[PDB]
């Protein structure tokens, strides 16, 4: 019943998917004993900044000692897992943004930790602190007490002062790869004994750009929609993204200058009950993929492999100039869609623009 | 470490040490009082870096020697909030302090005593006992003249000079100098040190008219006062107090002896009838006559005539009513003698009977 | 009523002190050194009191009156300094100053420091009363043209040797910051006791710490020196000055130039200048700006300024300085196709 | 007490809601299976059932008969929620509660247990209006809240929210209701209200609804007030300023054939009759789209325009497709800038003159 | 923990101070001759030794031996200063002490004599943040301080500070340590700690530090962490690649040289970094504008940036005005149409492709 994101939070360094460089650096630092007093974590949403920070806190305060492989069973590990560890001070920058609040926070830094071996501080979205707060924090960051560790975190590291950046070891977490997201989703679903299909996992991974938290949220929503199962049809309906084959056929009809097929395809889409702007976006994405394939050969991911060969044909037959013309026509039509009398009418008129100005086979021009 | 006391004995010393210590501290540990139990005595120091108030209490329970620092505010709240007459047993476990009172238990976080700012081992340059009455008289005589807010930081306080068997205090604010001397009775090396305004205020606050001999220790830059089982240490304000010897007129031939009460009531009447600021009152003194007039060019001249016992040369001087009123208030007696040289000179005020204290003021030029 | 300069003030003090002194100007180093010289001469004369007060409505005056009407217990012939407010005296301050002049005493040595008064503020009751015994030392910061001679004289007084290159480097690095210039001269003198300061010597131990005003930037653009305009823009950016005031100051002169250029087709320049009542010293500068650029310019400049304002107060970005320096380069004799700047 | 149709016909069960089948199915399945999230963000256009669905979910969670997919609507808590009385259902307005103290007390009272129900639902409306600091402070609550509080978020546009908020919330995209759904709902409401209605009037109201059912109900109430308690085609047409005549086609023909005097005369007489200009532009756009469609495929023309068939066909035979696209583009540009023009008449005239400038 | 390099390798004597030769010589002369100014202002950038030099001056001015330019480093005062627990060394920050009450308390406490130090040094940091009231109070107390007190101001942006503070303070603005000094200091530190390293890794660390020794120390600590107790070229290069955020300049270079695969790789790296795509487009547009201005005038490249100075100069001199104009126009069009693109990533890729391998058909002003 518990949310996937909360339930499947990492509890050991092995559980973390991706971010190999930061994990290796932290493990080596803990093992060799060359531990710095201020670590800054950066990246995008849901990449695992807080997860890695909490894993490091567990490693530092573990009963067995400072190690890169915390046991996960001693009292400190359990308390940190439950978020009820007294020494692990989870602070929010926005909660205390004024200089007075951060000074009050730093007033108690000197006191020894209650039971843990370090008084770890974990500040979330540290970039929200004011300039005065940063300057006040500089002195403690440079020379903190030997039993005090700072674990800053922020999605935007460019806002921090240069002094703060130089006073701490930076670790910029990278957006997780689509394959890594898909593998993690498959692993968690298999562990939870839930039926799933490869296409559904691919669609979910594509939907989650690089944030695994978004992937987990979308997976939970798909579980709800599909009544305990992750089916390709359910995920496609929830995402509102029709199958790539229909958009590919639409663009093939558009380039061939045969409007009858275009009309039939849009009628079928209307019967299916799919928002028209999504169809236009899919057509634009297909055109962009064709243009990229023309630019470079390896421009299509394995997810589109099922339709790669066909796509390549469109790259060879269709010149680049008319590809750009079609892309621009579709983009301007999407620009005009909100002000059109109807979404169907807007898409139909955009397709008629594309056909009328078709370079190879222009629509007949009666006087 | 371990000891046991009664909140009745700790309510007063905790209040005393925690009194001056207020507001946020410059250093976190300065916000904590250092309590140490040793040789049957518990000493609590509420250090403020600039000032240190130490209160000592007697221990009769089977204590254990040891020192530690703890925040003053919450410890005082814990001691005060317990039932009246309840005994407090304090112990140290790990880095925390456990407080037991009957059925109640508390735990407090304690910083190490090493990080506490240590009181340096400076040896007092001049140590001597003194009764409270003499010190209180000196403070009262030489506290109204010190400048409350002056650019010259050394004039904010007042200068104590010990010479031979004599202790002298001189205070000034740029216009008047009040100097009061008292024979200590024991020969001591010559030494001068400036005590700041806050230090003297705290010292006079400590005075309570008791029989405990007040022991004063003057160091290179610190002044310490022992009253019974209480210690007050302050940092002497640096600089160089101007020498008072040159200020004192040599031969103020002209003399004026008059009833202190008469002058007091005359000045009070002038002030109440001349509440307007600025425009220092002009007094014309003549043979058996003293006419005080308001300098206010706009307000009606509230001239007041008194029959003083003066029979010398007549002249008009533009004094400040508030200054003379305060100076006469500092000298509470029945008769007062003022000695001056000429129109432009420093008139010295003294008691017609006693001459230990001198009040060399100067007129306000008109 | 003698108007003097800090350079020759030492002789004036030596020949005899005056009852009233007042330092008027904007140069900080000149004001500070004049004040120090006057105070030292007073102390040598035998004045031990150096009371200082800042004029402000919040501040009181009873202490000032008491100290001016009273001597010192252990000194005599006090000296009082008054720090005028930056904006200038107001009616209440005028009343206070004339009151002070009313009961002013010879033993008191009056010194006044603050921004130079204006023509309207120049005339006043207290000023006229003090004129009988008033020596006023002009303390304006020398212009860029006057800077090289001033720094050369300063170095010669310090027994140093400066060449043209070193003088130019010092002027560039500390333009309008003569206090930092003198501090740098002292540092260089300490570093090299020989006294010969060649170009490597000065250049290896100097920093860019000049201070400017938006009027200086507009003047630089009018002259057309790209390096100076870029340098002043950099200094203003580092100082944190907001670009709104720079944009307004530029806009005023841009509109004036556009109007002059458009209405100069069949109208004498002299009549237009007289009607506009512009500064006499700026007549030649305006003529040079007008004849340096034709109507092909002053059109993309206005459009660029409007685009800058829109992108400033609508997008709320941080690239305003880039647009400002682009416009600066445009106003100079530069191609500036304007495709980059979207003029 | 009398209530407007929007308040009268607010859905009270998961079956009364029209459309949005996917989100309703997901919510019902989650409630049935017990897999309930702690953050439900609803994104969509106005008048699609944000508040309605949120209140239905709150009722389902807080029902006294356990967590039920379809709340009964008769319990004490159910009735209180229906009446907006339930204390555990705190309805917060984001725009009003932007100050620091508001959010600080919002995240400080979470620890207190629910007064009556089993969940202390927080229904925050138009969450995109909250300040950035508010989102930053609420991230922790939105991530790992206690197991007694559920956050229900509603926003017209979700992209404006911080990416972290979108990450920590389950997003439900309420699809804009189609014309058929709006027409069916209006027909059902009018039938249940014992009010006569014509199919043409319902179609026109659904078309003017622009995908929002609350707007459809408001237009129906306006027609009722103006239509002497009768939803008549003529009354709705007069209220909505719909031409539904050959004036639009004649004006389009004049525009294509230049002849500025005819276009000006048509606009002048249309203004005299007092029509809606946006309706005129929409009608012109529809006619141009139909002309393009028949040029592509003659069979794509209906019989409703039979009286104007041949003339329309003439355009399909006379106007090249590129010119049709140009005219459609100019009309859309006029549509976009019509609100911002000095006057509606000025905007329409400028659009028509710009279109007139175009010619073969 | 084995401490950290920045904390361990604080310069405890003037002899072991890297760079800042002029400031070091001036301070040594002042201490030897006995002439000490009322206030000192150390300015510059981060990680150059402002705080370190201020603490060196404080410990040499209050040393038990006397006012010496070569403090012993073993007496009570020197050891206490090194441990950072000297009572008279009053280190304060303008951040949380701009309040009127706090400034008044500091001014009142100034008058008191030092506890056990010859001088009561006040090491104020970030003085440029002081409010107007606090600034005026500081000026008034600096007008005529007591002989026993000293002020060691340490700011980072003197332009904010009005010259009034300089009217009573002596400034010693530091300069960037330059690559060679940083590399030599890193080599000495690593050798003294028996740490294996390669010369190229040290060169990369020094060049990446960007004239800041503290940044170099942090970077080499990161290299040790990732290098597993040994700095190597591959480890430092990988760390820099992960930490590099100059994707805009590299993309501009690739577009200039029409290297499509390089553009794709850089876009993939930026996606891994997860930077905002519109922000990336704006950064590239700004870089193109800066290149155009540099071409117009060499002085247009401000000294505020120096890591990419050579790249900017070579790009400006190489490409002609027309090509940079076309790139700027294409990027502007791409940024404008980005909201309506199928995806932000796709929009960025499309505009990059258009700029590097296409050209827009310009309009024709048809005769009237
Ligand atoms: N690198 C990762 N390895 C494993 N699981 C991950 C990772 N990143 C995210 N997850 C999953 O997604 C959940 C959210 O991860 P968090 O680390 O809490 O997100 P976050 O990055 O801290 O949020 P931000 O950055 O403050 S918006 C975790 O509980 C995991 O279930
Ligand atoms: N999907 C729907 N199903 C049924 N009735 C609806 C629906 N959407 C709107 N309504 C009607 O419109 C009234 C008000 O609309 P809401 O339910 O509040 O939709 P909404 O999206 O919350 O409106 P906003 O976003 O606050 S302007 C309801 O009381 C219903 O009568
Ligand atoms: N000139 C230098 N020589 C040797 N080590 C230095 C030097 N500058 C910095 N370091 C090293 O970097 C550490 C921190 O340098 P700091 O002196 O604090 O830099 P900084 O000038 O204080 O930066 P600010 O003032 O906080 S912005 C020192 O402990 C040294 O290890
Ligand atoms: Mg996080
Ligand atoms: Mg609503
Ligand atoms: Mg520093
Ligand atoms: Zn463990
Ligand atoms: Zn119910
Ligand atoms: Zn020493």
């Amino acid at each position: 019943y518990q949310v996937l994101a909360r339930k499947w939070r990492p509890q050991t360094f092995a559980d973390v998917v991706g971010q190999e460089h930061v994990l290796t650096a932290l493990a080596n630092g803990l093992s060799l004993g060359r531990i710095h007093h201020a670590y800054l974590f950066s990246g995008t949403r849901g990449v695992g900044k807080t997860s890695i920070a909490r894993l490091l806190a567990k490693g530092l305060n573990c009963e067995t000692g400072i190690t890169a492989t915390p046991c996960g069973v001693c009292d400190n590990c359990r308390e940190i897992e439950q978020g009820r560890f007294v020494d692990l001070i989870e602070i929010d920058a926005a909660s205390r943004t004024k200089v007075e609040d951060t000074r009050d926070l730093l007033d108690n830094v000197q006191y020894a930790p209650a039971r843990g071996r370090f008084k770890v501080y974990l500040i979330d979205e540290v970039h929200m602190l004011s300039r005065h707060s940063f300057n006040a924090l500089l002195k403690t960051l440079e020379e903190p007490p030997e039993h005090v560790k700072f674990l800053l975190a922020t999605t935007d590291p460019q806002k921090l002062p240069v002094t703060i950046l130089s006073r701490c070891l930076q670790f910029h977490l990278k957006a997780l790869d689509v394959e890594q997201i898909r593998h993690q989703l498959e692993h968690i679903l298999n562990e939870e004994h839930i039926a799933h299909e490869p296409r559904a996992l691919q669609l979910l991974a594509r939907a989650a750009e690089g944030s695994l938290r978004d992937a987990l949220s979308l997976t939970d929503q798909a579980i709800a929609s599909g009544d305990g199962q992750v089916s390709t049809q359910a995920v496609s309906a929830m995402l509102g993204t029709l199958d790539d084959d229909q958009a590919l056929s639409l663009v093939e009809a558009m380039v061939e200058a045969n409007g009858e097929r275009v009309m039939a395809l849009i009628n079928e889409a209307a019967a299916r009950g799919i928002e028209w702007e999504a169809l236009l976006v899919e057509m634009l994405g297909l055109l962009h993929r064709i243009a990229m394939v023309q630019l470079s050969p390896a421009a299509l991911g394995n997810d589109m492999a099922a339709i790669e060969l066909r796509m390549r044909e469109l790259a060879r037959t269709i010149p680049p100039t008319d590809i750009q013309l079609y892309y621009q026509t579709l983009l301007i039509g999407r620009k005009e869609l909100p002000y059109a009398p109807d979404r169907r009418m807007g898409v139909e008129m955009t397709l008629l623009r594309a056909l009328a100005f078709h370079p190879r086979m222009p629509l007949p021009e009666p006087e | 470490m371990k000891f046991t006391v009664e909140r009745e004995h700790l309510l007063k010393p905790l209040q005393q040490v925690s009194g001056p210590l207020g507001g946020r501290p410059t250093l976190p540990i300065l916000g904590n009082l250092l309590l140490q139990v040793a040789d049957g005595t518990l000493s609590l120091t509420g250090t403020d870096l600039e000032m240190e108030m130490v209160a000592r209490v007697a221990l009769v329970q089977p204590h254990e020697p040891g020192a530690t620092t703890v925040p003053a505010r919450k410890f005082f709240d814990i001691c005060r909030g317990l039932p009246e007459g309840a005994e407090i047993a304090v112990q140290l476990e790990g880095e925390r302090m456990l407080v037991r009172s009957g059925r109640s238990r508390f735990s407090l976080s304690t910083l190490p005593a090493a990080d506490f700012p240590n009181l340096d081992d400076w040896q007092s340059e001049v140590e001597f006992t003194l009764p409270q009455a003499t010190m209180k008289r000196l403070i009262e005589a030489t506290q109204f003249s010190m400048a409350h807010q002056d650019v010259r930081y050394y004039l904010n306080g007042m200068l104590f000079e010990t010479e031979g068997e004599e202790l002298r205090t001189v205070a000034t604010d740029g216009h008047r100098l009040a100097v009061c001397s008292m024979p200590i009775g024991q020969s001591l090396p010559s030494h001068s040190v400036i005590v700041p305004r806050k230090g003297v205020i705290e010292l006079m606050r400590m005075l309570d008219g008791g029989d405990n001999p007040l022991r004063v220790q003057i160091g290179s830059n610190n002044i310490r006062a022992h009253v019974g089982d209480f210690i007050f240490t302050s940092k002497l304000v640096d600089g160089r107090f101007p020498d008072y010897r040159r200020v004192l007129p040599k031969n103020p031939d002209k003399h004026l002896e008059a009833g202190c009460d008469l002058l007091k009531q005359a000045f009070a009447r002038a002030a109440i009838l001349s509440n307007e600021k600025f425009r220092g009152v002009r007094l014309y003194v003549s043979e058996n006559q003293l006419k005080i007039t308001a300098n206010n060019p706009e307000q009606e001249e509230a001239e007041e005539i008194l029959d003083v016992t003066y029979s010398g040369a007549e002249m008009e001087i533009g004094f400040n009513v508030s200054y003379v009123l305060d100076v006469l208030n500092a000298l509470k007696c029945e008769n007062v003698r003022m000695m001056l040289t000429d129109s432009v000179s420093s008139v010295q005020i003294e008691d017609a009977a006693s001459q230990s204290a001198a009040y060399v003021v100067m007129p306000m030029r008109l | 009523m003698i108007r003097l300069y800090p350079e020759q003030l030492r002789a004036q003090l030596n020949e005899g002190l005056r009852a009233a002194y007042l330092l008027l100007g904007n140069d900080p180093l000149l004001l500070q050194e004049s004040q120090d010289a006057v105070r030292q001469v007073a102390a040598a004369q035998g004045f031990e009191e150096h009371h200082t007060f800042s004029i402000d409505p919040n501040t009181d005056w009873n202490a000032i009156f008491s100290l001016c009407q009273a001597m010192s217990l252990f000194a005599s012939r006090q000296t009082l300094l008054l720090l005028l407010p930056e904006n200038g005296p107001n009616a209440a301050i005028n009343e206070q100053l004339l009151t002070l002049t009313g009961l002013l005493h010879d033993d008191l040595l009056l010194i006044v420091r603050g921004n130079k008064l204006s023509k309207a503020q120049e005339n006043a009751a207290w000023f006229t009363a003090l004129a009988n015994r008033s020596v006023q030392v002009t303390c304006q910061t020398p212009e860029q043209a006057q800077l090289p001679r001033w720094v050369a004289a300063r170095a010669k007084q310090l027994n140093l040797e400066l060449d043209d290159a070193a003088n130019q480097v010092l002027c560039y690095c500390y333009e309008g910051n003569l206090l930092a210039l003198a501090q740098a001269l002292e540092r260089l003198s300490l570093l090299w006791p020989d006294g010969k300061l060649t170009l490597p010597r000065v250049e290896q131990a100097v920093n860019d710490a000049a201070h400017f005003t938006p009027f200086h930037w507009v003047d630089a653009l009018l002259m057309g020196k790209s390096k100076r305009a870029l340098h002043i823009l950099q200094q203003l950016r580092l100082e944190g000055s907001e670009p709104v005031i720079l944009l307004r100051t530029l806009q005023r002169e841009l509109l004036l130039l556009v109007n002059l250029k458009r209405q100069s087709a069949h109208t004498p320049l002299r009549a237009l200048f007289d009607k506009h009542r512009v500064w006499q010293n700026r007549r030649g500068m305006m003529g040079e700006a007008l004849n340096r650029l034709s109507q092909t310019q002053l059109r993309q400049a206005v459009q660029l300024l409007t685009r800058t304002e829109l992108t400033l107060k609508q997008d709320y970005g941080q690239s305003v300085w880039a647009e400002l320096e682009g416009l600066s380069l445009l106003l100079c004799h530069k191609p500036l196709a304007d495709v980059f700047i979207d003029g």
